[PDB]
RNA sequence: UUGACCUCAAAUCAGGUAGGAGUACCCGCUGAACUUAAGCAUAUCAAUAAGCGGAGGAAAAGAAACCAACCGGGAUUGCCUUAGUAACGGCGAGUGAAGCGGCAAAAGCUCAAAUUUGAAAUCUGGUACCUUCGGUGCCCGAGUUGUAAUUUGGAGAGGG
RNA sequence: GUUCUUUGUAAAGUGCCUUCGAAGAGUCGAGUUGUUUGGGAAUGCAGCUCUAAGUGGGUGGUAAAUUCCAUCUAAAGCUAA
């Protein structure tokens, strides 16, 4: 990431003395927050799975993670959300009776 | 001003210089660029070849600052040196204490090699340089220093 | 047991179970309000009690 | 506190508990009047998030708005123009149902100021909203400098002028290249871009 | 209406453009009004230079990155290094910008230095004192002008090492162009069965 | 049987508030066609006229879920530019911004989400007195389904 | 400028170490439809259907998968010139 000093090429740009400014408290907007982790776990206990989450668990158990990811991409917006939802569903499956 | 216009002279002449047979009507050929392909095709093909159709590829959200690179030819290469010091650098053309020229500070991105420079070493700082420009600078005994 | 928007207290049994806090679903937010000198309270807690 | 639990639970709208509550509450709201005063917020955490406080001068109104497109009100579907404007049945009313809800609520309670609103329920025919309103004449609001800004006359019918959250959303009031058409006002930007500026010494 | 050999014009006057024509007849009146407003603002505010001290800042977009200019406000790091708090600087006439960040030691040092010069060249009056008239100067920007940093010396010795700067640029461009394909080739050549 | 609570009502109940006008400028909704394309349907006129709702002395916007790709800028607005350009378009007629740069003016901020829990510390109203754009005392009431203080991401909080 | 006032062992700011650091949901986002935009495999807006997450989310002007990077912090609010 150190500049090469010339106006073309991979790390193009002027060589300057870097500083590494202090980290903003933003960029931590989606942080861990034990409080919210506890609350989310408790709410997941109180309210169970959505119908599509139950269907995704059934698909993971029977027809495979690829089919589950396809159905999750159809249900949710995008492929990344589908992957995250399938990972959460199979974590739920693991944390269920088949520990 | 109005008093020097031909319409003052056309007072008293019925057609105002616009003809009796083909008068001054509203839009006898259509408005604007109408008929450039149909009844103004001759005036389009002549004096405007290439007008119709597409010719290359598109560029969404093009920023000209990305392509900002003003070119300075070697033929000047010295107007960037102030006139007061120009003579004393032209004399005493020494490889040591050669004048340093910041072309980027002068406001140029690339140095081109059109002209020929006197046989005086000059340290040229540029973002980009043409091959012949650099060759002539080294022949004159200077060097090109790449900057950003 | 009669909190009109029930979401305010539905998690309370599960939270009490998770933290090991004894809880009773009792009759009357008005009764808890009489406990705490309010019209209604919807909850009442004992943390420290005399010997 | 309990508001974080309310917030997280409210996001599980297709869970069994929230489905049951949705059914019961949508039936009750459909039984009540189209616009009716709500004694308290149905979602108190959401009301706090949107600015509501449990003090005198804060008012909640529940409102029912018909769902779907905006059919062109032309008689017999005749538009009397070019085919590009013959559309009747697939026109979308470039303003939100939430905006309609709070506009009707403001018209009803013209003495109050619409502070905010939030979705609470929906069926096929209706969408249900709760509108948070402030009494600018109440002394509890005229004092309490955190809220007496809404007592200024410049905030009359902000829901009618699109100055609430849904109003700014519908007007497209956001920063960035995606909102070049609507950043300082769509019509204002159009006027600026279609104004011919001539100086004394012409440029 | 395509006449004899003339350039194709693009005059956009097909709307009701005469409904929106702004002739700046009030250029002189507005200049007088701006001068009056500046005079009354200078009189109204305490002896104070009619604007806040602004930091030195590097322009983006290489068309302009060669030059330095006044920025919005000093960063929190710059204020702390100059020895003030942001709240106090905002009240003693320093623009503070929480958004700008310091990644360039030269610019950071220059801003800290001009903050120190500002503190040395201003007099903060006591809240409950005598406060003699201090001969208000109208421009902190004029008091502390922004200087373009000097990069090199007027004359220097030639240090040609046979580098062929043109070849250097060509090779850097080619290395950037083929970096991904060479990385992919290395990955498939280090397969190790 | 009595006393609450919740919800919902009534009163020429105590005190208030809204309507309507103006509408040059402003914030939105709705919304054409004449016209141009030498015809004409997409397009253009025009996100305009007409219609409707809502303000002020300005309005709106506004302190980045911004711009950028830099050696990085740093709320919003406006002017000069960018630029009749990138781009859109029976790629026809036509249309058409934005970053940077100079300048005018500059100003920054606050809620929700925190247990005050050794003390609802908060507030409307009535009443009495007073030095009355209000204060003090008392009394109801609001409020624990949360009113104060404390914190707003630039941070900040709890301990030492 | 001057006088009664004295606020208050009340409020605020700053260094060091430690543990933390709550940050907005039928919302973002996606599909489709209509409208609109210079925004072009879709600029904003709106209807309907689906509907998130928290080392997340949005953006990075060619759709997609994979891997990085950069930059901000939406779905709440006030503010003079
Ligand atoms: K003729
Ligand atoms: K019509
Ligand atoms: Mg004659
Ligand atoms: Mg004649
Ligand atoms: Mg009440
Ligand atoms: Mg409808
Ligand atoms: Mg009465
Ligand atoms: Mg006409
Ligand atoms: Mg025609
Ligand atoms: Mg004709
Ligand atoms: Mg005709
Ligand atoms: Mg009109
Ligand atoms: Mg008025
Ligand atoms: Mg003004
Ligand atoms: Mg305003
Ligand atoms: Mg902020
Ligand atoms: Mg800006
Ligand atoms: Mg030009
Ligand atoms: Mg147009
Ligand atoms: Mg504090
Ligand atoms: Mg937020
Ligand atoms: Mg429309
Ligand atoms: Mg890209
Ligand atoms: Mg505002």
């Amino acid at each position: 990431t150190v500049k090469t000093g010339i106006a073309i090429g991979l790390n193009k740009g002027k060589k300057v003395t870097s500083m590494t400014p202090a980290p903003k408290i933003s960029y931590k907007k989606g942080a861990a927050s034990n409080r919210t982790k506890f609350v989310r776990s408790l709410v997941r206990e109180i309210a169970g799975l959505s119908p599509y989450e139950r269907r995704l668990i059934d698909l993971i158990r029977n027809s495979g993670e690829k089919r589950a990811r396809k159905v999750a991409k159809k249900r949710l917006g995008s492929f990344t959300r589908a992957k995250a939802k399938v990972e959460e569903m199979n974590n739920i499956i693991a944390a269920s009776r088949r520990h | 001003p109005s008093r020097f216009t031909k319409t003052r002279k056309h007072r008293g002449h019925v057609s105002a210089g616009k003809g009796r047979i083909g008068k001054h009507r509203k839009h006898p050929g259509g408005r604007g660029m109408a008929g450039g392909q149909h009844h103004h095709r001759i005036n389009m093909d002549k004096y405007h070849p290439g007008y119709f159709g597409k010719v290359g590829m598109r560029y969404f959200h093009k920023q000209q600052a990305h392509f900002w690179k003003p070119v300075l030819n070697l033929d000047k290469l010295w107007t960037l040196i102030p006139e007061d010091k120009r003579d004393q650098y032209l004399k005493s053309a020494s490889k040591e204490t050669a004048p340093v020229i910041d072309t980027l500070a002068a406001g140029y991105g690339k140095i081109l090699g059109k002209g020929r420079i006197p046989n005086v070493p000059v340290i040229v700082k540029a973002r980009f340089v043409s091959k012949l420009a650099e060759e002539k600078i080294r022949a004159a005994g200077g060097v090109v220093e790449l900057i950003a | 047991n009669d909190v009109d928007p029930i979401e305010l207290v539905v998690f309370l049994p599960a939270l009490c179970k998770k933290m090991g806090v004894p809880y009773a679903i009792v009759k009357g937010k008005a009764r808890l309000g009489t406990l705490v000198n309010q019209k209604t309270s919807a909850v009442a807690a004992l943390t420290e009690v005399r010997a | 506190g309990a508001y974080k639990y309310l917030e997280e639970l409210q996001r599980k709208k297709q869970s069994d508990v929230l489905r049951f509550l949705q059914r019961v509450r949508v039936w009750e709201y459909r039984q009540k009047n189209v616009i009716h005063r709500a004694a308290r917020p149905t979602r108190p955490d959401k009301a706090r998030r949107l600015g509501y406080k449990a003090k005198q001068g804060f008012v909640i109104y529940r409102v029912r708005v018909r769902r779907g497109n905006r059919k062109r009100p032309v008689p017999k579907g005749a538009t009397y123009g070019k085919p590009t404007n013959q559309g009747v049945n697939e026109l979308k009313y470039q303003r939100s149902l939430r905006a309609t809800a709070e506009e009707r609520v403001g018209r009803r309670a013209a003495n109050l100021r619409v502070l905010n609103s939030y979705w609470v329920n929906q069926d096929s025919t209706y969408k249900y909203f709760e509108v948070i309103l402030v009494d600018p004449q109440h002394k509890a609001i005229r004092r309490d400098a955190r809220y007496n800004w809404i007592c200024d006359p410049v905030h009359k019918h902000r829901e009618a002028r699109g100055l609430t959250a849904t109003g700014k959303k519908s007007r497209g009031i956001n920063k960035g290249h995606k909102f070049n058409n609507t950043k300082a006002g769509r019509r204002k930007t159009w006027k600026r871009q279609n104004t011919l500026s001539l100086w004394r010494y012409r440029k | 209406a395509i006449s004899k050999n003339l350039p194709i014009l693009k005059n956009h006057f097909r709307k009701h453009w005469q409904e929106r024509v702004k002739v700046h007849f009030d250029q002189a009146g507005k200049k007088v009004s701006r001068r009056n407003a500046r005079a009354t603002r200078a009189a109204k505010i305490a002896p104070r230079p009619l604007d806040l001290l602004r930091p030195v800042v590097r322009a983006p977009t290489v068309k302009y990155n060669r030059k330095v200019r006044a920025g919005r406000g000093f960063t929190l790091a710059e204020v702390k290094a100059a020895g003030l708090t942001a709240a106090y600087a905002r009240t003693i006439g320093i623009a503070v910008d929480h958004r700008r960040q310091n990644r360039n030691q030269e610019i950071f040092d220059a801003n800290v230095q001009r903050l120190k010069e500002y503190q040395s060249k201003i007099i903060v009056f006591p809240r409950n004192g005598k406060a003699p008239e201090a001969e208000q100067v109208l421009s902190a920007a004029a008091t502390f002008p922004i200087a373009q940093p000097a990069t090199d010396v007027e004359a220097r010795a030639v240090q040609d090492n046979g580098e062929s700067a043109f070849r250097t640029l060509r090779l850097a461009r080619s290395e950037k162009k083929f970096r991904g394909i060479r990385e992919k080739r290395a990955r498939e050549k280090a397969e190790a069965e």
